């Protein structure tokens, strides 16, 4: 099986290997050696002579036309257990957290097909975060693909350490982390905050977060198929586990800009803007490949980049045609001021029904949806004659609206450094009753920075009580 | 030794 | 596919994989000088101005050159390897390309002799007692079992001279990059 | 700028003249040391 | 004369010894396919015969495509090309200080030959994520927009991104021009040794820069390295690179240094010029696939190194310009996303009045409060918080929509406030002054003074601040925190100067 | 000596030619025989076996397959010298006016390297043209590029001649005119303005500046190589005489058009918008060329056509790159009347700084621009709802705003025809005397209409008295 | 027959007939095929000649004999084209008779040079 083959032609990932004797099939794993690190090249086409085009993850500098790989019949196999837990693997498989090899008894491939459609699961339970925003606009849901969007400088990087912190902790089972091309300084701070917090721990095998972290400066083939990694780890955490598992996959357009860097180089016709034509097709194997079935419940909450706030992008696009509930991080409602700047009249959720959280929910979320998007249209009428003509009702639900909008800003425990204040937890049946007692209109006559980074209503009265006396 | 003795030869000359 | 049969020299482009075509169909059945030999008796025959030049012009209708090529391989009685080779060439219509495919065919050949395609350069035209002990170390100097095949040329441009490319190994005691070293080292 | 310019003068020169003198120099120990040197990587070969 | 003759007759071997070569096909626009070097390494510098080197990249079973550094005259077809054996390579040393330095090590500044001692590769794996440790230490830059709203970290990457003809190189050289306080006193943790890689620039901009910093008098920290437009398009390509390895080398040996990459997108653009010529598929905007790839190695080379590995840190602040402000071109949308710092100016507040440009809401730095002083934290978070309330509600009552005490007080504050943030060309102030003047602005003493007056403010402030108060200076800057006592004591010395300023 | 080959190829400036034994190097010049006017090719590229890739500078019509071709050995030696002033010239070195061959000693060569950074001035002399919109806003460099970007029919080649008209006399420098692809007719009519302003004598040898003229209708060949040809006469009158020449292109976006034809010809792949991949380093070369050294001086007006009033253009971007002072002469300021139409917020330059220009002059200047800038958002608000929303600050920074924009403009010597107005030289401290007294408002009473097409503040004032008194 | 002066189309297209050998044929030039029609030797290349129609290529079967005229595309030309209807390239659509042209004017010369040329 072991077949050895000759480089030919190397160019970054892009590198042809000549086999005339066994060919690796499609999507496979081929060690180049006389390198003195390890060499892996994902097999792709096999042009003739027999030709393998394979993309090389590691950095091709010095590779000597005529070299020889060994050829494994792995599509990529990974070392994957219980014992990977408080330990930093990259996609080739291998600890980069300098603490030895990785002392697994079975392995797993990375390369499968989403599951089947008699496997999928059909429960639908809301799962509470803690956030304002998230908890009644949209939440989210146990065993459900959860996606937040953003720009850059939008917020999703402390949102996803509020989502780590504070769901990560109130979970008794498992964690993974895939970090897919994100800069090293903040899975270094993920890192070192996850070992002072306690769900690392360096001493014994009292884990429950896996790691797998490709950085951001890897050639395509380790930037791509890192976040197929994370699935393994998390698809092995929920397979034959048995348990609940869920996997923060940050920052899946990486995997986008992979796939076109290597389309570029791989000799395939450029598609729209000028990504890959295989992109909806690859993204929705590795997008249906994440997701809870009968056998185990995994819940994958995605941390995923749009260019310069461009939601019409097509990558984007299909991400949200593969949610389940998404979140909107605009940069707007921080130019403004309200942190992370969610949009939630650009946001979805498939839990939002009136059968599935309740009436009371559903109902003083589509109220808060409704005076918030009056207020835009209401808004463009005071922006050329002012708040002098509107009516007493109109300039009443201005202010009520605009205050909402202040009320959905909560300070997150992991940004107590941004802004000074400490952050507190709001359950769901709080954040139900306030924004209920916004509209109801008990606090019409309260200013709007009373309302701006609180908590519960009770923080709003002790705010509005330290501003004015 | 070839060339260069002859090229000390004629650095000494310009020299 | 089949198990085709390495080559020892990687002629690439179009002419070189209809040659490690018939290199490696000539090696499986083994009559490798033979097909060499009658690929130069091919060049011989389409270097000649009627028929080079009933190939060349289109508008002599494909079949027709088919025909008039396998009624050239029946006359002359060519073996089974380069009458499918030429019939090939013919059908694809790559008859243009097929004194190259035999330069490229025998090269390969001349490197399964062994041969190394020796150039020299002393600069000067050079006498018959350095030219025999320069192949007498030459041929020490190459490898075990390979012959060579060397050819000088000459320039008074390049002073002093003696360059000496072997195998792509190339020696350079040349006057001139003697002076060009000395030249990078005086300047700094 | 003195010892600049004179230096660039001497080394110009310089070449100058060994262009001139090596132009039309031929003793055959040239291309004898050139047999020896072939004769040596032969040896470390 | 003679030490000349002997170091021109030792120094070069003339050792001859056999060597891989192959002869040249198409030596088209710089690029040379060359056949023969059939093992030739990945991207390897190799050397034409007229004594030039080039870079073999796109190894393909026919040739290898070698881009010159540097003329096309000087190359036909058929000449020799002989491998040097290693990857091309920086040579680093600390007495590269001061001296200009041509993009691979050549130094074109005429004051002799670079004493360089630790050669060292160019196209280096960066760090991972063990020996990197986060930003601590704070890198000021002397701006008071910068080091007040987006501060830096000795640790860190942070672009200055805007249009053309703003003030970016003017910000990077007020960030030079900071340091020079920091080299010649006394911890070593507090000096400067910067890279400033100047790519596809001229080379009368660069003579003037230089011009700026031997007057500034620069030459300690700085290490400029031009690759400017007459270089070759792998000269400007490799350049941003070297940099980065002179600065991987006081890194490592644990000095905190700093790279500004002067004109980013002449990278982008000089790789464009690479890959199209080397016939590589075009992708965005003709720039091919791996740009991202190309400035994301070139950008995570920086960041605060272990505690174990010596504690040298890098600071990487590439400039980059966008074409009508366009954000969303494909090299600032590349280079947004590697970074997380970046500074963004719009111009018309270049043309409105306020120096440095920063038009701000668009900047941003992650590291935020952890790369600043104690003081400045204590004083300039609820300065931020106002500026974006000003700016809200001066977008909505542009027209004036509703007027109350709060809205003039915010556009007051606010107002005064952005006369703050003004600040003149070449002339940075330490850390101590900066929350001495927006103590000065933040907390009251300045909301009803007349807005056209703050510079005269500004001025005569730090006249008096500098007459007689350095050693209060000296307890702010060195105690870190400014304390209780300092506090009312900069209550009282601002309200004594709001008397003598209304005097 | 040369080399006889073959031309096997022909598209234009793209010709093939066939070198089997004397193959010559990149950037040279060949001459094609058999032909009535000598068809000097410009070796690239070697591609194949025997393939120089020439490119041709002239008619490319009669030439046949096959065609033998002499290679001189060299890059294109024109002739430069003393002998070269008063007298016209084209890219090969052909006198094209009919007067005789040049008669000097020596050639220069087309092609050259940079000044390196050894060796480069860093001294920045204001240069004053008398132009109150430049010498306000982005007063010149002398010894440094200045760049006039701008549309079709904005008025760069009228600003040209005011540059030659104004600052040209001043210079005692032998100053050089480079005509890259324009029309023939602004040549003849700027050869026979040099003959009569007594610029250049044709009965003596003590004319002033040299002329290249490759205009546009050339092919593109030609028209690449214009800017070498202008530039190494006013490199060598730099470098091997020491005098401080003055180096007039006309418009180097043509330079950078053919070379884009060409390439488009070359079988480059297209780089963005439908440029070559090679636009950063071909003008990075050329511009690098055009620099004050140490030796002596250039000041070089290069005129930069934009491609339909793109900015965001790959060519005029670089080359806002590569400047010291630019201007951009724009279009919409002409369709509100004000000749040149220079906008000056676009248009800066580097010696603007108070440690050179004094404090005078930049807090005027940079009051001017923060004026016009206020007056751009208040001019959005102004055409959506009116001059009736804006309270007495808005509308005292209107006021002061057209009066400024009004003043910014004036009447020039040589656009006298167009116009009615004479020639208005105004001097420095007049101009920082009138705008200094239009920004701190002491002329809220003068209309609008007295500070267009003026000159000195004084011209305004009695434009004002004499518009009250036909008033009266 | 001669590939030196006649020549053979390879394939019509889009809007250029690549015509085999025509070796004595030179740059732009006005080459005549035997449909009656006219075209233009574009780029010359060393299997073929490039030569754009004037006309439409439905009238261009493949290999029709192409034949060298032996000038550069001209016009007829002169005073006794005055109050005429004519083709681009010279022939008279208006019906009433054919030109009495005697010079013959080429299509493709330069623009005077700066001398020549005077002032409007
Ligand atoms: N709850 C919050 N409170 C204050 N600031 C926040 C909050 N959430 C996000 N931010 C801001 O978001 C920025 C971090 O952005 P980051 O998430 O790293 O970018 P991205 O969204 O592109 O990942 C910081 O400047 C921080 O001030
Ligand atoms: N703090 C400041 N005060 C006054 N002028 C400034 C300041 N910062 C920048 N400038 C202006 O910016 C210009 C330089 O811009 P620069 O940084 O060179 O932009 P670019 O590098 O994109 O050309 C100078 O003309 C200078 O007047
Ligand atoms: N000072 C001026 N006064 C009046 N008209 C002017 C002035 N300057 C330029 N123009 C107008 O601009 C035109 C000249 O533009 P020009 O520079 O020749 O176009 P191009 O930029 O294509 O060369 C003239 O028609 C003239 O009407
Ligand atoms: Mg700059």
């Amino acid at each position: 099986g072991g077949a050895t083959g000759r480089i030919v032609a190397v160019i970054g990932a892009v590198v042809d290997v000549q086999f005339d004797e066994g060919l690796p099939p499609i999507l496979n794993a081929l060690e180049v050696q006389g390198r003195e690190t390890r060499l892996v090249l994902e097999v792709a086409q096999h042009l003739g002579e027999s030709t393998v085009r394979t993309i090389a993850m590691d950095g091709t500098e010095g590779l000597v036309r005529g070299q020889k790989v060994l050829d494994s019949g792995a599509p990529i196999r990974i070392p994957v257990g219980p014992e990977t837990l408080g330990r930093i693997m990259n996609v080739i498989g291998e600890p980069i957290d300098e603490r030895g090899p990785i002392k697994t008894k079975q392995f797993a491939a990375i390369h499968a097909e989403a599951p089947e459609f008699v496997e999928m699961s059909v429960e639908q339970e809301i799962l509470v975060t803690g956030i304002k925003v998230v908890d009644l606009l949209a939440p989210y849901a146990k065993g459900g693909k959860i996606g937040l969007f953003g720009g850059a400088g939008v917020g999703k990087t402390v949102l996803i350490m509020e989502l780590i912190n504070n769901v990560a902790k109130a979970h008794g089972g498992y964690s993974v982390f895939a970090g897919v091309g994100e800069r090293t300084r903040e899975g270094n701070d993920l890192y070192h905050e996850m070992i002072e917090s306690g769900v690392i721990n360096l001493k014994d095998a009292t884990s429950k977060v896996a790691l797998v972290y490709g950085q951001m400066n890897e050639p395509p083939g380790a930037r791509a198929r890192v976040a197929l990694t994370g699935l393994t780890v998390a698809e092995y955490f929920r397979d034959q586990e048995g348990q609940d598992v869920l996997l923060f996959i940050d920052n899946i357009f990486r995997f986008t800009q992979a796939g076109s860097e290597v389309s570029a180089l791989l000799g395939r016709i450029p598609s729209a803007v000028g990504y890959q034509p295989t992109l909806a097709t690859d993204m929705g194997t590795m997008q249906e490949r994440i997701t809870t079935t009968k056998k185990g419940s995994i819940t994958s909450v995605q941390a995923i980049y749009v260019p310069a706030d461009d939601l019409t992008d097509p990558a984007p696009a299909t991400t949200f045609a593969h949610l389940d509930a998404t979140t909107v991080l605009s940069r707007a409602i921080a130019e403004l001021g309200i942190y992370p700047a969610v949009d939630p009249l650009d946001s979805t959720s498939r839990i939002m029904d009136p059968n599935i959280v309740g009436s009371e929910h559903y109902d003083v979320a589509r109220g808060v949806q409704k005076i918030l998007q009056d207020y835009k249209s209401l808004q463009d009428i005071i922006a050329i004659l002012g708040m002098d003509e509107l009516s007493e009702e109109d300039k009443l639900t201005v202010s009520r609206a605009r205050k909402i909008q202040r009320f959905l800003s909560q300070p997150f425990q992991v940004a107590e450094v941004f802004t000074g204040h400490l952050g507190k937890l709001v359950p769901l049946k709080e954040t139900i009753k306030g924004f209920q007692q916004i509209l109801a209109g008990e606090f019409d006559h309260l200013p709007e920075q009373a309302f701006y980074m609180v908590g519960p209503i009770e923080e709003a009265v002790a705010k509005a009580d330290k501003l004015a006396e | 030794q070839k060339l260069f003795v002859d090229k000390i030869r004629e650095y000494r000359t310009k020299r | 596919f089949a198990k085709l049969v390495r080559p020892p020299v990687q002629i690439y482009g179009i002419e070189g994989r209809y040659a490690t075509a018939l290199y490696s169909a000539a090696s499986k059945q083994n009559k490798l000088e033979q097909v060499e030999k009658e690929l130069l008796r091919v060049g011989q025959i389409l270097k000649e101005p009627k028929m080079a030049a009933s190939l060349m012009n289109p508008y002599v209708k494909r079949s027709v050159k088919v025909k008039s090529l396998n009624d050239m391989t029946a006359k002359e009685k060519f073996s089974p390897l380069t009458s499918n080779l030429i019939n090939l060439l013919a059908e694809n219509g790559r008859l243009n390309n097929t004194p190259a495919v035999i330069s490229a065919f025998s090269t390969m050949m001349s490197v399964h002799r062994g041969e190394v395609p020796c150039t020299v350069t002393t600069a000067s035209p050079l006498d018959e007692a350095t030219l025999t002990e320069l192949k007498t170390v030459l041929k020490s100097f190459l490898s075990k079992g390979q012959v060579l095949k060397l050819e000088v040329k000459i320039d008074p441009s390049i002073m002093g001279g003696m360059i000496v490319r072997i195998g792509e190994k190339y020696v350079d005691m040349s006057a001139k990059t003697k002076i060009q070293k000395l030249s990078r080292a005086m300047r700094e | 700028m003195m010892r600049q310019k004179e230096q660039e003068h001497m080394i110009n020169w310089v070449e100058k003249h060994v262009v001139q003198s090596i132009s039309a120099q031929q003793e055959k120990e040239t291309i004898a040391k050139c047999i020896a040197d072939l004769k040596l990587l032969a040896k470390k070969a | 004369v003679s030490s000349i003759l002997e170091e021109r007759i030792l120094g070069a071997d003339t050792s001859v010894d056999l060597e891989e070569t192959g002869r040249v096909l198409s030596i088209g626009d710089g690029i040379a396919r060359v056949h023969g070097l059939r093992n030739v390494q990945a991207e390897e510098m190799v050397e034409f015969s007229s004594g030039l080197k080039g870079m073999s990249l796109n190894l393909e079973p026919d040739n290898v495509g070698v881009v010159v550094f540097g003329n096309d005259k000087l190359i036909k077809e058929g000449d020799i090309v002989k491998r040097t054996g290693a990857i091309v390579d920086v040579p680093v040393g600390e007495e590269l200080l001061g001296r200009v330095v041509d993009a691979l090590g050549n130094a074109i500044d005429g004051k002799g030959p670079i004493g360089s001692k630790a050669r060292r590769r160019v196209g280096l794996k960066a760090p991972g994520i063990i020996p990197r440790i986060s930003v601590r230490e704070p890198m000021q830059t002397g701006i008071k927009a910068v080091d007040s709203l987006v501060p830096i970290g000795r640790g860190q990457r942070e672009l200055i991104i805007g249009d053309r003809q703003t003030g970016k190189t003017s910000i990077a050289i007020d960030t030079i021009i900071n340091q020079k306080r920091f080299n010649d006193g006394t911890d070593e943790k507090k000096k400067l040794y910067c890279i400033y890689v100047a790519i596809g620039q001229k080379r009368s901009t660069v003579a003037q820069l230089v011009k700026r910093l031997t007057d500034a008098d620069a030459m300690k920290y700085t290490i400029v390295v031009s690759a400017t437009a007459s270089d070759a398009a792998p000269l400007q390509y490799l350049a941003p690179y070297s940099g980065c390895s002179m600065g991987e080398y006081f890194r490592d040996n644990g000095k905190h240094a700093l790279i500004i990459y002067d004109d980013l997108s002449k990278q982008a653009v000089a790789y464009r010029q690479m890959s199209l010529l080397l016939r590589r598929p075009p992708g965005r905007e003709a720039y091919p696939g791996d740009v991202f790839y190309l400035h994301s190695r070139l950008l995570e080379r920086a960041a605060k190194m272990n505690d174990a590995f010596g504690g040298g840190s890098l600071t990487a602040l590439p400039v980059i310009e966008t074409q009508a402000g366009d954000v969303s071109a494909y090299i600032p949308t590349n280079v947004i996303s590697i970074t997380d710092g970046q500074i963004f100016l719009e111009t018309e507040l270049f043309y409105k009045g306020i120096r440095p440009a920063i038009n701000v809401g668009l900047s941003v730095s992650r590291v935020g409060s952890a790369a600043q002083t104690r003081a400045m934290k204590q004083v300039a978070g609820t300065m931020k918080l106002e500026l974006a309330q000003y700016r809200e509600v001066a977008a909505f009552a542009q027209f004036g929509s509703d007027l109350d005490a709060a809205t003039q007080q915010l556009l007051s504050r606010g107002v005064r406030l952005t006369e703050l943030l003004k600040q003149g060309q070449y002339s940075p102030m330490a850390i101590e002054e900066q929350v001495a003047v927006i103590y000065a602005g933040v907390r009251g003493y300045l909301d009803k003074l007349e807005p056209s007056k703050i510079t005269k403010f500004e001025n005569a402030f730090l006249s008096h601040v500098i007459s007689q108060h350095q050693t209060l200076l000296g307890k702010i800057r060195t105690d870190g925190k400014i304390s209780e006592e300092a506090d009312a004591k900069l209550k009282e010395i601002v309200t004594n100067f709001l008397a003598g300023f209304e005097a």
